[PDB]
């Protein structure tokens, strides 16, 4: 497993370099924990209007103004 | 002497420099002292047409500011 | 049921294999100077 | 006022390719210890004028044209594909701004081989047809590797618009985190223009041997226009200069400087290496360029997701 | 509907009447096949872009690619004839009748 | 460097999208009044153009439902000059 | 089928916000912060009714309060708004990132005066 | 329409150039060339490797067109499915290249 | 003929057919059809002879024309419906174009002109595949579109296919052309019944698939391609002569064999819908089918044709071929009559 | 036959592309989303025969939304009448249909 | 005249098909269908579909009919009446339908067809900050799992087919 690696490096450096880069690109998105940061970055982009919903009388998790503290803020992208 | 081919390089430079400056100057003159309003999406085009309708001239580059309202 | 129109239809070969029924030659011009007669296979 | 802009784009293109011929002549002269043209005028300034007027009064070669219409249509199509393709370059604003300008240039560069195919078809000599087929095969394969490299580059950019690529290259140049893609793109710009050390269009028979001197001049101007186009494209997309929105001529001067030194690098490389063989550069792509290019594409499509660096669409 | 729709139908019928009553070799048949390709592509793209069906933009591109590979298959078939009879004429395709 | 710059560009994109989101209800009201004005003008003109032919009811909607239906380009700009039709139905695509 | 019902021009005559694109774009954040409730009322009516003819008067309310925004801009801090919208209007792309100093100046002037 | 204006202007300038190169030297009265290549009389050989590499180019370009829309797709919500799909598609390109390597494709025209 | 490549190609054919079966979108139906024909092209180029290239060229041209017609029908249906569920079409032109597109795909007369040629020029395994597995998918497509099928067009195609197949099989002496015309006649027989009760169509399809598989398995086992070698086989194995005799007796719908099961019950669904002349006409053409079947059994087993001298060496070697599923498919094609109501599982 | 593997093992493969009124990215509406929604809610679970016999009005409205044939005929008749009335010259178009009316915004 | 531009191009599109309908020679037919592909892509581009039009340019014209010309260059060695007769027949049918749709503005061949210009079916709405067809294509990698699977499998199988059936042994 050691002499064969150096043999394929000396014979075909391009092929073993391509295989190593492909293996790194396979295993690194799962290993790196910043994929979820890209997930919440993509999911928080407001392509459409956040259309307001009708207040029946019982909804504590929704605000009545964009400046109110309750609701999902986006300060984590500001700090990073 | 190495400083003899540089007149050709300078002619190359002015030949490649004239069209970019020309189109920048034409863009600045045609759009009323402003850049050309690009339209990559339909919302920008709708705001373009809103400006053309609001301006009262059918030329958007004569923009109307705060003084147009009461 | 042989008729006049189909009277020339031979029986097919028993192995159902059709019988099969070269190389390039170049004349390089003299346009030192050399005239090459060149034989190629691609 | 638009047609004035069109004329001021298309006439300096012809002047620039004539001075490509002149500058390449004296640079290849000075690279090899001799001197270039300096007799006609001051430092050979009037040589391209003599070249043009000579090539515009000569007799044709009179070939036995199998198809007269195709023989007429091939240089018109070649000059059209070389000349109308310069539009979406952002210097600092394009003449026509497309959201898919890079795709536009890529599609017409992919279809540019029709001039070579029609030039091979117009000549009744079969060896010219063989050379045309070999050139077409080389060009279509090398367009494949160009397509993969450019796909990687604008997935790094994230948007197909060429004008936003200047904004992308503001802090650092794209050559710093894409240097291996830069080397493969440098071999591809060296190689896609039918240029030495991979110039099989001269060594053993050209693809336009029976064509007249006028169409030959048109083909050469078209090829040199493509050379300057893709040199400027490399300058813009790998070496993007600083662009002030109020002060544009510094960016124009800066990318003109990079374009001139990249063209000088082209003339440098063409004067230092012996010609390859057909199977040699076929082996260069089909066994050495393609797997490395695929691995680079895999890495660059996996990187921004793991780095939280997915670029904006808009 | 719109007139461009009927123009595309008439173009497809032109490609149909060109694909069937040929006199030349198989390249003419494959060219008329590509005419059918192009007519179907333009009609599908016009339909998807007119009715604002956003997802069915997967329809046109796919409608090429698959049959495009199939078209490549046809080219290989012609090469087989070019490796057997010298010319790819359809009048040489009279060996299976008997 | 490019991850930092891409994050800054994403923040600027979020800011511009927020600006468009806060801006658009005025545009919606203006467009609503515009299309209703155009439809009323077209309806009145259709009423006064042709009073002679039989078998015609003014404002006869071709849909069986009474629900509101989005107007067409031909339903709004179909009675104006050709230049306005060109700048409406082909202005965006032909804009450079 | 049935006759389509249309309100006349007498229900459509209002004052218009005769302003350019950059004029609206410069103060769009304070637009969304100050006149938010009539905008929310009007678009909830639009999204649930799915009919312009049942929401028109509500839009008129927006077309009043929006004017009440611009008057408050005009009487107090008109000059920083003028500088901000002309700096935004110079850019063809109307980028927010190229006029940060005028944005900060306008924000400070608004926060001290109003 | 400005794009088509540029295209028409460019095509007409090319037409003017080819008209100058084709009909302007016809004013001269030089000569008539009666004129009574290595190809003597043999038919053109069908070098199969060129056709094979051409259709290989065709298949690779087709699935390159499949591979294309990643820059637009990168803003999608489901990034994991996109990553799996893109990696598996480039792996399919690698597998097809490996097969074209193994079955004597890249020999005698390497 | 790499075994890995052959396995992958067969799995691709199976995947394409099952994609036609299990999908709910027209594009996936066309996807399965295209992948099926693309992966079935190398099956008919197994032996590498020019006749196979001729047959595959004709097959590819006909199938591609049918596929282009299939997109014409799909795009017209999209125009007039705006939706893509595989169900009844919403346009008479869509139904007409789809009907002759599937007729071109299935070799229904007068679009049958490729079927007796292509099957003549391909190896017997490829002929078995083309005449057995290829017919499965467009039967599913025609089953899922039966509310919008025009009655006149499918009836004209059915009667023309039955008559033309019988009259074309009445003359050929090659085994593969006889098999092709028999397949055409059976296709017409089981498409005549489709609009009234498709369970009879599925039953006739299964019976025809089993019986054609038995016939082709016997032909590959005896290594016989013409009438004369099939006559000569009686020196080698008389039990194979008995088997081909009884399954050719079953092939003409003579009771008490399995081939009398579908067609008779097809008549059982003709008089329910008040149609009397039609089953009589198709029964007469089935009698024509039985005539050339009887000619084949007269040549094969009921006589004793003169042989050659070399049979003696062939008497010193048993049959070494992989005679796979021959006894089960032979029994299921002869003695399945008292289990007729098993067709209830096909509902 | 029609084997329903997707309904058997509960995995979606092509149900999302099947109808125009289905869920699409960023909830972009089609031209006839409401008409198709009403037609499907009319013709759900009642059979194709009763759907084509009882919900004919909704399907006809959906077809008119897709094709726009009656609107074509109405607009063509109106335009032809305008051309005729400008031929005998009894009526002249108002300034608000010529481009000189000081448009609403 | 301008407002019917797509229709005008559509007429040219039909003309382009006639340009290879008679099929006198494969090379001229390929040239005529190249011109027809160009004008059909112009038809697509005038509807706002830039991405599909450049798909037509990049793949159909510049990447596949190039291969068609490459293959037809390997045959049809270099150097009709009923060809010209069919050309005039197609010309007469095309022009007759042109006068039909320019005078009656309505015709029946299979269905009812209108001759009025197509500028009445477009949309005055806005998609926002994105092209509709751009992210329509972009939704392939997020939703189209099975379609991408079968597309890659079919193209790999086509590579297998090319390697196998052209080996000759």
């Amino acid at each position: 497993v050691a002499a064969f690696l150096k043999n394929v490096w000396a014979k075909e450096p391009v092929l073993v370099a391509s295989f190593a880069i492909a293996g790194l690109a396979v295993i690194l998105p799962t290993l790196s924990p910043y994929t979820k940061y890209s997930l919440m970055i993509n999911r928080a982009t407001p392509y459409n209007y956040p259309v307001p919903l009708r207040d029946d009388g019982n909804m504590p998790d929704v605000p009545s103004h964009p400046q109110d503290p309750q609701g999902p803020s986006l300060e984590w992208l500001k700090r990073l | 002497m190495w400083f003899e081919v540089l007149p050709g390089i300078a002619v190359m430079g002015v030949c490649l420099f004239i069209p970019g400056m020309a189109t920048a100057r034409i863009h600045r003159f045609s759009n009323g002292g402003r850049e050309k309003r690009v339209a990559h999406y339909s919302y920008q085009w709708y705001l373009m047409e809103r400006d053309r309708r609001v301006s009262g001239v059918n030329r958007y580059y004569v923009s109307k500011g705060l003084e147009n309202i009461d | 049921y042989p008729t006049k129109e189909t009277a020339h239809w031979k029986p097919p070969p028993w192995n159902d294999v059709d019988p099969p029924k070269s190389n390039l030659t170049l004349n390089f011009g003299p346009q030192g100077v050399l005239r090459l007669v060149m034989e190629l296979s691609g | 006022m638009f047609m004035i802009n069109v004329l001021t784009l298309i006439i300096p293109i012809l002047l620039a390719v004539a001075f490509l011929t002149l500058v390449e002549r004296k640079v290849l002269g000075y690279m090899q210890f001799r001197k270039g043209p300096n007799v006609v005028g001051p430092y050979g300034l009037l040589q391209p004028i003599a070249d043009a007027i000579k090539l515009f009064i000569k007799e044709p070669l009179r070939p036995a044209t199998s198809s007269i219409s195709m023989f007429i249509l091939a240089p018109i199509l070649a000059l059209t594909l070389a000349l109308t393709m310069w539009i979406p370059l952002p210097m600092p604003y394009p003449l026509i701004n497309m959201n898919l300008g890079v795709l536009f240039m890529l599609a017409m560069s992919s279809l540019a081989v029709y001039s070579i195919l029609w030039s091979g078809w117009a000549s009744n000599s079969k060896y010219a047809l063989i050379g045309a087929l070999r050139a077409v095969a080389q060009t279509i394969s090398y367009e494949v590797t160009l397509a993969i490299i450019l796909l990687s580059v604008l997935l790094m950019n994230g948007s197909f618009t060429l004008s936003t690529l200047i904004i992308t290259q503001e802090q650092v140049w794209l050559i710093f985190p894409a240097w291996p893609l830069a080397m493969m793109w440098f071999i591809s710009t060296l190689a896609e223009t039918n240029r030495a050390p991979f110039d099989l269009t001269e060594g053993e028979s050209g693809f336009n041997v029976e064509y007249a001197a006028g169409p030959f001049a048109l083909f050469f101007m078209a090829e040199y226009a493509n050379i300057i186009m893709m040199n400027i494209f490399t300058t813009t997309l790998f070496l993007g200069a600083f662009h002030n929105p109020y002060m544009p001529e510094l960016y124009t001067i800066n990318f003109t400087i990079k374009s001139l030194l990249l063209s000088i690098t082209f003339l440098w490389i063409r004067a230092s290496y012996p010609r390859f063989r057909y199977d040699q550069l076929m082996h260069l792509l089909w066994k050495n360029f393609l797997p490395l290019t695929l691995a680079l594409c895999m890495w660059h499509v996996s990187l921004p997701i793991l780095l939280s660096s997915i670029p904006p669409q808009t | 509907m719109s007139l461009v729709y009927m123009n595309i139908m008439m173009a497809f019928t032109v490609s149909l009447t060109g694909l069937l009553m040929y006199r030349s070799h198989l390249m003419s048949s494959l060219l008329c096949l590509e005419g059918m390709m192009l007519s179907l592509f333009i009609l599908a793209t016009l339909m998807i872009l007119n009715s604002h069906f956003t997802l069915a933009s997967m329809m046109p591109i796919i409608l090429l690619v698959f049959a495009a590979c199939e078209a490549a298959l046809g080219l290989s078939l012609l090469v087989m004839v070019s490796n057997t009879y010298g010319t790819d004429y359809v009048q040489n395709l009279n060996l299976l009748q008997c | 460097s490019m991850m930092r710059w891409n994050r800054e560009r994403r923040r600027l994109q979020i800011e511009d999208f927020e600006a468009r989101i806060a801006l658009m209800p005025l545009l919606q009201a203006e467009k609503d009044r515009r299309v209703l004005q155009m439809l009323r003008e077209n309806l009145e003109e259709e009423a006064t153009i042709m009073k002679d032919v039989p078998g015609w009811k003014v404002g006869e909607s071709v849909f069986h439902t009474t629900r509101w239906v989005t107007p067409m380009m031909g339903e709004l700009y179909g009675l104006r000059t050709g230049e306005e039709i060109l700048s409406s139905t082909y202005g965006f695509i032909w804009y450079t | 089928p049935g006759i389509v019902e249309l309100p006349s021009l007498e229900d459509l005559k209002v004052q218009e916000v005769k302003v350019s694109s950059s004029v609206l774009k410069a103060a769009a954040h304070h637009y969304g912060a100050q006149c938010d409730k009539p905008n929310k009322e009007f678009m909830l009516c639009r999204w649930e009714e799915k009919d312009p003819r049942r929401c028109l008067e509500e839009g008129k309310l927006v077309n009043q309060c929006a004017l009440e925004f611009f008057r408050q801009i005009k009487r107090h801090c008109a000059e920083p708004f003028t500088e901000y919208w002309t700096c935004i209007d110079y850019s063809g792309l109307q980028l927010f990132r190229r006029c940060r100093k005028e944005q900060a100046q306008f924000d400070k002037c608004v926060l001290d005066k109003l | 329409m400005n794009l088509m204006i540029t295209l028409l202007t460019n095509f007409t300038l090319a037409t003017l150039l080819v008209t100058i190169a084709f009909w302007l030297p016809q004013l001269n009265v030089y000569s008539e060339k009666t004129s009574p290549d290595p190809m003597g009389s043999a038919r053109l050989p069908f070098s199969m490797k060129f056709f094979l590499v051409a259709i290989t180019f065709l298949l690779f370009d087709l699935e390159i067109a499949l591979l294309l829309p990643l820059p637009w797709a990168s803003q999608t919500t489901n990034l994991n499915t996109m990553l799996t799909m893109a990696l598996l598609l480039i792996f399919l390109l690698a597998v097809s290249l490996a097969y074209e390597w193994t079955q004597k494709g890249l020999e005698w025209t390497e | 003929m790499n075994p890995i490549i052959l396995i992958i190609i067969l799995m691709t054919v199976m995947l394409g057919t099952i994609i036609v079966m299990i999908s709910t979108h027209w594009l996936l139906i066309w996807i399965g059809f295209e992948m099926n024909m693309l992966a079935i092209i190398p099956i008919m180029m197994k032996k590498h002879n020019p006749r196979a290239t001729e047959a595959s060229t004709k097959y590819f041209l006909t199938q591609s024309t049918a596929s282009m017609l299939l997109m014409m029908a799909i795009i017209i249906n999209l125009m007039f419906s705006g939706q893509w569920t595989v169900m009844k079409l919403f346009n008479p032109m869509a139904s007409m174009l789809m009907t002759m597109a599937l007729a071109m795909k299935l070799g229904m007369a007068p679009f049958h002109f490729w079927v007796p040629e292509v099957t003549q020029g391909i190896p017997l395994s490829s002929g078995l595949i083309l005449l057995t597995w290829q017919k499965l998918a467009p039967m599913s497509v025609l089953y899922q579109i039966l509310p919008s099928i025009n009655l006149d067009l499918i009836l004209t195609l059915s009667i023309l296919s039955i008559t033309i197949g019988g009259w074309g099989g009445l003359n050929q002496t090659q085994l593969r052309k006889i098999m092709a015309y028999s397949s055409i006649a059976h296709m017409g027989w089981m498409t005549a019944v489709l609009l009234y009760n498709p369970t009879m169509t599925l039953l006739n399809l299964i019976i025809y698939i089993i019986m054609t598989s038995t016939m082709f398995t016997l032909f590959m086992a005896n290594s016989t391609t013409t009438t004369l070698s099939l006559s000569h086989t009686w020196n080698k194995a008389p039990i194979m002569t008995i088997l081909v005799l009884i399954t050719l007796l079953s092939m003409g719908g003579l009771p008490p064999l399995s081939g009398f099961m579908p067609k008779w019950m097809i008549i059982q669904e003709m008089t329910k819908n008040d149609s009397i002349i039609l089953p009589t006409l198709m029964a007469i053409t089935a009698l024509l089918n039985l005539y050339f079947y009887m000619r084949l059994t007269y040549s094969t087993a009921l006589t004793m044709f003169p042989s050659t001298n070399n049979m003696k060496m062939k008497w010193q070697f048993p049959t070494t071929k992989r005679m796979t599923l021959l006894p089960t498919m032979t029994v299921l094609s002869t003695m399945l009559l008292p289990l007729t109501p098993i067709l209830s599982i096909l509902e | 036959p029609f084997f329903d593997v997707q309904k058997k093992l509960g995995v979606d493969l092509d149900h999302w592309m099947t109808i125009q009124s289905a869920e699409q990215p960023h909830r972009i509406p089609a031209r006839c989303h409401a008409f198709e929604k009403e037609w499907i809610e009319c013709a759900h679970g009642i059979g194709s025969i009763r759907a084509e016999k009882e919900c004919k009005i909704e399907f006809e409205d959906f077809r008119e939304c897709l094709l726009r044939q009656k609107t074509m005929k109405r607009l063509n008749a109106i335009k032809r009448q305008r051309d005729k009335l400008i031929k005998e010259g009894k009526y002249t178009p108002p300034p608000h249909h010529s481009g000189q009316e000081d448009l609403r915004p | 005249m301008m407002t019917y531009i797509v229709f005008i191009l559509s007429i040219i599109f039909v003309m382009g098909f006639v340009g290879f309908s008679s099929k006198p020679s494969p090379i001229y037919g390929g040239l005529g269908l190249i011109v027809s592909g160009g004008v059909g892509c112009g038809i697509v581009l005038n509807f706002g579909g830039s991405f599909l039009g450049l798909m037509v340019f990049l793949i159909y014209l510049g990447g596949m009919m190039v291969v068609f010309g490459y293959t037809t260059a390997m045959a049809t060695e270099q150097y009709n009446k009923v060809v010209l007769g069919t050309f005039i027949t197609g010309l007469l049918m095309e022009f007759l339908m042109v006068y039909y749709v320019l005078k009656d503005k309505e015709v029946e061949i299979v269905f009812k067809f209108n001759g009025m210009g197509d500028w009445v079916i477009y949309d005055t709405g806005d998609s926002g900050f994105f092209s509709e067809e751009a992210m329509g294509i972009a939704a392939l990698y997020s939703y189209g799992t099975w379609l991408v699977i079968v597309t890659g499998w079919s193209l790999l199988i086509g590579v297998v087919v090319i390697m196998e059936i052209t080996r000759g042994n």
